């Protein structure tokens, strides 16, 4: 029998043909490592944003911040980062002081649950709040 | 007197501080990530990382070799006369050397000297890197012909 293990966790006669001898001297134009090496970081997938949606507890997760403010901060992150790949103080590249007024823009944020309501108490707090006003106990 | 003869002078020597820059850098864990960050498959510096390493590296030399060069040189032209080889010359200019100053040049690839010469100690890249910080380090003037 073959097992595989799992990567996440879950629920738990002369033989010497005259045309194999080795005379490599051809240096490959771009060379192969290079290109390697690029579509090495193009192969990655993309990002998660799990932020905004709930959890088995049914509490969203995220920060509790205003949506405007964190998509500004989440502009200023990404500019950062882009400064850091290109090795330079300055990323020459920018997402954010550009010229174009996005001041409506939204972002997901953990501030707003599913119903429209704000996340100031989180939902399974409000859950528990309002079925403990009804119950009732033995008599005195 | 060598060139690397001020460097054992500190029972740390020069070269295991340089090893143990890479502690100061973000994104690297150890002196094998930091060969492989700074080349480019082709031991190449990328003229940009390599910045960075000399940005690193330049305060440990002016704070630490330098003072004990100076003594050593001092200590030296006691005896007499000697023969004195460096790395760069800020290197003697830093020390206050005093005495005739010569920047020789050689008609070789000095580089490919490296890798070839076996049993190094912290591996033949990390002597790449080295030369290439102390080619970096040096001043600008003509270097002669060694002859």
């Amino acid at each position: 029998m073959k097992r595989i293990p799992r990567k996440t966790k879950g629920k738990s006669p002369a033989t010497t043909e005259p045309g194999t001898s080795n005379r490599e001297q051809y240096k490959a134009r771009p060379g192969i490592a290079s290109v390697q090496r690029a579509t090495e970081s193009a192969e990655m997938p993309m990002k998660n944003n799990d932020e905004g949606t709930p959890d088995k507890k049914g509490n969203t997760k995220g920060d509790l911040v205003n949506e405007h403010s964190e998509a500004k901060d989440e502009a200023d992150e990404a500019t950062k980062k882009q400064a850091k790949d290109t090795d330079k103080s300055k990323a020459q590249v920018t997402y954010s002081d550009t010229g174009i007024n996005n001041a409506n823009e939204l972002s997901r944020s953990g501030n707003v649950d599913n119903e429209g309501g704000s996340n100031q108490k989180p939902m399974s707090t409000r859950i528990a709040e309002a079925t403990s006003a009804i119950v009732s106990k033995h008599p005195a | 007197v060598d060139s690397d003869e001020v460097g054992e002078q500190m029972e740390p020597t020069f070269e295991q501080a340089v090893m143990e820059i890479y502690k100061g850098i973000a994104g690297v864990d150890s002196l094998d990530d930091l060969i492989k960050w700074v080349l480019n498959s082709d031991l190449i510096p990328h003229d940009d990382r390599l910045g960075q390493l000399f940005q690193a590296f330049l305060p440990l030399a002016k704070d630490l070799l330098a003072p004990m060069a100076r003594k050593f040189y001092d200590n030296s032209m006691s005896e007499g006369r000697l023969l004195t080889f460096a790395h760069a010359d800020s290197e003697l200019l830093n020390a206050n050397y005093f005495g005739h100053l010569l920047r020789l040049k050689i008609p070789y690839i000095t580089e490919v000297n490296l890798m070839i010469r076996k049993n190094r100690e912290g591996g033949e890249l990390f002597q790449l890197v080295l030369s290439y910080l102390y080619k970096m380090y040096a001043t600008s003037a003509q270097p002669k012909w060694f002859g």
